[PDB]
């Protein structure tokens, strides 16, 4: 991890970083699927 | 005589969909996975399988 | 007045769908061929297409239509538009989406316009038959007969009651604008176009643009492009896919709605 | 006989509405509707 | 019963609410083409006609 | 690519299979019973038939 | 395909008394019943895609010429399946036929 | 001769009467087909028109 | 997948005869026979 302040680390397996912005978008960017939960409602 | 109307379908087409119970007569849903169309100019989306 | 009836057909772009056998191995054609009713009770059957007829770019004018080749609307003068079912029907009018023809019966219906040397020819199987009326089955109508209460398809565009809906455009995949700049592909944005974009080069490179934008990945193969045009709207046929929010519910006359006539 | 507002009356007792007028149609048994009177052409 | 005579009941020709059953089935597309297809019975009051 | 056919009504009974068929093609029902006699049946269906 | 020099495929050539002409396909027709659409010419073989009917007819415009010569030919349609369709549909089952080549070799 | 044909024939003229189903609404054309005849054994019929040919 | 002297393979298993190759019509998904480059063209 220990990205910049302006993105978030995705998974936590292979410490891949992207931007905050990509959240519930429905398409499953990293291996792991965390980046498709904990959305707004 | 009845006249069945077909509305335009999504592609989501990497990951899935999941559709609500519309109030509808006679109304129907499906997921097809793994479909990977082809329109005009190329395919549609880069996802495989 | 002509544009009471073409006011909200002048907000809606033809559109390329899917149909069979529009040569002989079921391409992609500018004029396709949805829902043809054929329940009249003289032969005349009215055809949805996905072409534009009686409408240009500026204005409204009874003998031009309009059509896609690719992202560019085309206009071009109606000079042989054929309607035929097993021998060729005579068309009666046309306003927007819709051909009114008086077809004999038969098992396919095609349609088709030249606008130099190419042919854009769409045949879809369609069992149309015809229907007399009364307590005689006559092959043809008669010059002289006994009135009797039909109904038919009328002859005149107006809104009499009967709506479709129109919705904004879903992305269209164009895979003409991508190309390799140096080494590196680049995108062509053309006027306010919106492209979206899909990179899998070494992991996602997801994001929409608005000009320009040198992708800094090497294959034109292993990314994906789209086009996001929302001046114009279009009927939601089940052959196009859906936008991604909210699509507003538009409305749209039918111009040759049924009603009841005497043969 | 007077039909109603939306209503444009030809001749004979038969009227056609107002979004019917100057549209290249034979609308009415008299074609007052493309009367050089209304269309002005 | 979906092909003789109640496939579609309507209390008025202009009311709002409709009983219809059709056999209404959606089917796979196929080859990647973007296109919806439904196989349903034929109209009863088409067949009592 | 070969037609497919709308799908019957099948109504059960005591012993008894009924079928509402509305075919819109001329379309063919085969039937055969797994017994030691098979008893087939073989006929082409053009109207909206019923079959016990 | 020939034009008497070479090898295209918008071209033909045909004998009008001992000279061999050679023009361009501009009005190519094959009719049954109904107008059939032709899928591929080479050489003395014409591909295309007949409604049934009772005649096979062939033509070409060479100026103002017509050029029709129709032979007296049964050709039926033949589905695949346990169904007689019409005409081919949009969808629904895949089934093995046995049906004349696209390519030329 | 040709022209012997053609003798009581120059008298005559074309004229305008009504068939039905020009287009779509029964018009009055300078084609007009009257008395198609049928009765030959290979499908070859003879048809009198308004028009001159 | 090799195939033999006399055929031709596109891509993943797709052999056709080197015939076929630049005649004007696509035999293979690929189109590798009738590319910019095998062609010359
Ligand atoms: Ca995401
Ligand atoms: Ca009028
Ligand atoms: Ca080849």
């Amino acid at each position: 991890r220990t990205c910049r302040i302006h993105e978030i680390s995705c998974g936590a397996h292979s410490t891949q970083c992207i931007p905050v912005s990509w959240r519930c978008d429905g398409e499953n960017d990293c291996d792991s699927g965390e980046d498709e939960e904990n959305c707004g409602n | 005589k009845y006249k069945t109307k077909v509305p335009s379908p999504v592609v989501k087409c990497c990951g899935a969909t999941q559709c609500t119970s519309k109030p509808h007569p006679d109304y129907q849903c499906q997921v097809f996975s793994g479909v990977y169309p082809f329109m005009w100019g190329g395919a549609y989306c880069f996802c495989d399988t | 007045d002509l544009d009471t009836h073409f006011t909200q057909y002048k907000l809606a772009r033809p559109y390329i769908a899917d149909c069979p056998n529009c040569g002989h191995s079921r391409c992609d054609s500018p004029i396709a061929i949805e829902e043809v009713r054929g329940d009249a009770h003289a032969g005349v059957i009215r055809i949805q297409t996905s072409a534009m007829f009686g409408l240009k770019t500026d204005g409204v004018d009874l003998a031009y239509m309009s059509f896609m080749n690719g992202k560019t609307q085309k206009s071009i003068k109606i000079d042989n538009l054929h309607v035929r079912t097993s021998a060729p029907c005579s068309l009666v009018s046309h306003h927007g989406y819709y051909i009114l023809a008086q077809c004999p019966p038969g098992d396919t219906v095609t349609v088709g316009f030249h606008d130099g040397p190419n042919r854009h020819t769409c045949t879809v199987a369609h069992k149309v038959e015809f229907r007399p009326v009364g307590r005689e089955k006559y092959r043809h109508p008669p010059e002289h007969g006994v009135e009797l209460p039909c109904n038919r398809y009328t002859h005149k565009r107006a809104d009499q009651g009967h709506y479709v809906e129109m919705h904004q455009p879903g992305l269209v995949a164009d895979h003409s604008l991508l190309s390799i700049h140096s080494a590196k592909v680049k995108i062509t944005v053309p006027s306010g176009a919106q492209v979206k974009y899909y990179c899998k080069c070494p992991d996602v490179r997801k994001g929409i643009t608005s000009s320009d934008h040198t992708t800094t990945c090497t294959d034109v193969k292993q990314c994906r492009a789209y086009l996001i045009d929302n001046k114009k709207w279009v009927y939601n046929s089940g052959r196009l896919p859906r936008g991604e929010g909210d699509t507003f519910k538009g409305k749209l006359h039918v111009p040759f709605v049924p009603v009841k006539a005497k043969c | 006989p007077t039909c109603g507002a939306h209503e444009f009356q030809c001749s004979t007792s038969s009227c056609i509405p107002i979004s019917w007028v100057c549209d290249d149609d034979a609308d009415c048994s008299d074609q007052s509707d493309e009367s050089l009177e209304q269309c002005g052409r | 019963k979906a092909g003789s005579f109640g496939d579609l009941q309507s209390r008025t020709s202009t009311s709002n609410d409709l009983y219809a059953n059709t056999n209404l089935k959606l089917q796979r597309p196929q080859a990647g083409i973007v296109h919806t297809p439904f196989t349903q019975v034929p109209s009863g009051f088409e067949r009592w006609k | 690519i070969a037609t497919l056919a709308p799908e019957p009504l099948v109504e059960h009974k005591h012993r008894t299979l009924i079928l509402h068929l509305h075919p819109d093609h001329p379309t063919l029902l085969t039937t055969r019973s797994l017994g030691s006699d098979a008893n087939p049946t073989r006929q082409w269906i053009e109207r909206p038939t019923t079959v016990n």
